[PDB]
């Protein structure tokens, strides 16, 4: 039931605490890293498929 | 010996002297205390309304 | 001898605002 | 020593006033008065009207209230049942349009 | 080496879980917080206004909770509500006596 | 309800301005992580063809 | 009661018993130079709009509504921010007689003003300590 | 006025928007993670994207 | 003034008993003038400022939780 709105920081308490927004920018590292990470993910698969 | 006789208008020896003098809390204790089913006042100090 | 003590009363809140707001909001 | 029943709140401090016997005399009489008013704050006077703002005459304001709408709410549905079974039935909004131009409200 | 990088996967995804729920709980506590800090900020930079507010949303609240609506009493028994209300009145008052209502 | 509470902890309580301590800014989970890390940062080919 | 305010600050009990034979109430009341008994102020029941319709018992034992919660509310406030706050409250022990002539010959609806505009100031003040305390919570 | 609004080198932000838009449509990490089903009850976005 | 609380006559949520301070309160906020409320509060906030004398000062105060962040 847990909604997509919960993780959005509005704009107001990201000024009233600056590190808020660093951690919004770890959450979008931590993206960065999954989706790497995913796509190694399928390049090994094809690989095997290759050989 | 000791009785808890609880009744204002009959006379008595002694009285348990209330929370007057306090110490130290900090913030979070009264922020855990604060809530409903844990908030207790004591109407003998606190003013009439 | 024994001493008679009158302990002072401590009250939990039982209505919140004069009232109970959780059965007036189900009839609501 | 026999219990006495202790006349006139303030008959303490009227002989040496002290802090101690004054804060007492504080204490009693705010919790007298405390535990009256909340006798009175949720049921209220002997005499019971539904007109009273206490706890117990709102909530039953309010049950009067519900049970008022309940049974409005059945002759709506004997309405609607009425009207569609080809009996012409009157309604709590009315009758709408007549017959004239714009025709006739008042069918299925 | 495929199934063996899947079982680690496998293996450090609870604790993530984990983790994730707990981000959840601090995020929900630091917007009731806040919620808090923006009362109390209200109350102490302008107080009588703040207290009057205070005391008109409460009122309202338990007015919709009660499911009731409709005028204030004591705005409506006063003359300067219907001087000042001429030209709704005026209708209202010819829409209902043509309909046969009043 | 939260409403209720809020201002019964700031008009129901009989403690002074002065005797409300300051809580802590850092749990000691975030002070030994933090510890920790500042260790482990402390410790801390070109495409061969 | 201004030796007791000196050493002691905030901890009313602490300066009525230095005082000896008097209430904390009652020293914070003098400490803001008010009346108590709260019939001498609006015994009537046009300037105090629903004070009027305020409940009472009558002939016997008096309840003061308004001085206690006054008394509670600037209770918790430091006296010596109180002093610096308003000019009605004592501020030395020689300025006793000459406060107590300057608030001489004032209307019985000013006392009742001037104790409420001090008792919702210091409101005001709690209220924002507690917003401090909210805003380091929140880091 | 408005095309200096939005974009306000800054220029084609419109396009890129609109094509990174139109890419981010297509669920391609969700489809290819895990098949058949998913595709099929996706085709029509994936189509018209 | 005003009528002040009676003004909602019909929905009152006030308790004596439970909640004393704040029916006085809605009772006196009638008769204070609220600008004299507003410098009344500015003077003790800064009178507090002044005697704890004697960036985020207030939030970060002893030396270790500045380093800390």
């Amino acid at each position: 039931h847990s909604h997509p709105s919960d993780m959005v920081i509005p704009d107001h308490l990201a000024e009233l605490i600056p590190e808020l927004y660093s951690f919004q920018q770890l959450v979008d590292s931590e993206k960065r890293l999954d989706h790497f990470i995913h796509l190694r993910n399928l390049h090994m698969k094809r690989m095997v498929a290759q050989w | 010996k000791v009785v808890d006789i609880d009744d204002p208008d009959m006379m008595v020896d002694s009285f348990t002297m209330p929370n007057i003098s306090h110490s130290n809390i900090d913030y979070q204790t009264l922020l855990a205390n604060s809530d409903h089913a844990k908030f207790t006042i004591e109407p003998g100090v606190l003013p009439v309304g | 001898s024994i001493v008679r003590n009158y302990k002072p009363l401590i009250n939990r809140l039982k209505h919140y605002n004069g009232y109970d707001i959780n059965y007036i909001s189900k009839i609501g | 020593p026999p219990e006495t029943k202790l006349p006139y709140p303030t008959y303490w401090s009227d002989k040496k006033a002290d802090t101690d016997t004054l804060l007492y005399e504080q204490i009693i009489q705010r919790d007298k008065i405390n535990k009256y008013s909340l006798i009175r704050e949720t049921n209220g006077y002997d005499p019971f009207s539904i007109y009273g703002f206490s706890n117990k005459e709102y909530i039953s304001r309010l049950w009067h209230t519900l049970k008022y709408y309940q049974d409005l709410k059945n002759t709506r549905m004997k309405s609607i049942t009425s009207t569609s079974q080809k009996i012409p039935s009157a309604s709590i909004w009315g009758n709408g349009y007549s017959g004239y131009g714009n025709g006739i409200t008042n069918t299925t | 080496e495929l199934n063996e990088n899947a079982r680690e996967l496998e293996q450090i995804k609870p604790k993530i879980a984990l983790q994730d729920k707990e981000i959840t709980s601090v995020l929900s506590n630091l917007h009731e917080s806040n919620k808090r800090y923006r009362f109390f900020k209200k109350i102490s930079e302008d107080p009588v206004k703040a207290l009057n507010e205070c005391i008109a949303s409460t009122s309202n609240a338990l007015k919709v909770l009660s499911g009731d609506e409709g005028y204030n009493e004591d705005m409506v028994r006063r003359a300067n509500f219907y001087k000042e209300n001429e030209a709704m009145l005026r209708e209202n008052i010819e829409v209902i006596l043509s309909n046969g209502r009043m | 309800i939260s409403s209720n509470d809020a201002f019964n902890m700031l008009s129901l309580t009989t403690v002074p301005c002065d005797r409300i301590e300051k809580s802590r800014l850092f749990s000691e989970k975030t002070i030994r992580y933090l510890m920790q890390k500042q260790h482990e940062m402390k410790t801390q080919k070109p495409l061969t063809p | 009661l201004l030796k007791g305010i000196q050493e002691f600050g905030a901890d009313w009990y602490k300066v009525a018993k230095n005082v000896g034979n008097k209430s904390p109430e009652q020293c914070i009341l003098r400490f803001l130079q008010l009346p108590i008994e709260d019939k001498f102020l609006y015994g009537d029941g046009n300037g105090l709009g629903p004070l009027k319709y305020a409940p009472h018992l009558p002939f016997s034992k008096s309840e003061n509504p308004v001085l206690s919660t006054i008394a509670f509310l600037v209770g918790l406030v430091n006296p010596k921010t109180v002093q610096s706050m308003t000019q009605r409250a004592i501020q030395s022990a020689e300025s006793i007689k000459s406060q107590k002539e300057e608030i001489s010959d004032q209307k019985p609806i000013e006392h009742i003003k001037e104790g409420s505009e001090i008792a919702i100031s210091s409101l005001g003040y709690r209220s924002h300590i507690f917003a401090t305390n909210e805003e380091r919570q929140m880091n | 006025r408005l095309l200096n609004l939005y974009n306000d080198n800054n220029r084609h932000n419109l396009l890129n928007d609109v094509v990174s838009f139109l890419f981010s449509a297509i669920p391609l990490q969700q489809v290819l993670s895990q098949p058949s089903l998913l595709i099929d009850q996706f085709s029509p976005v994936i189509s018209q994207s």
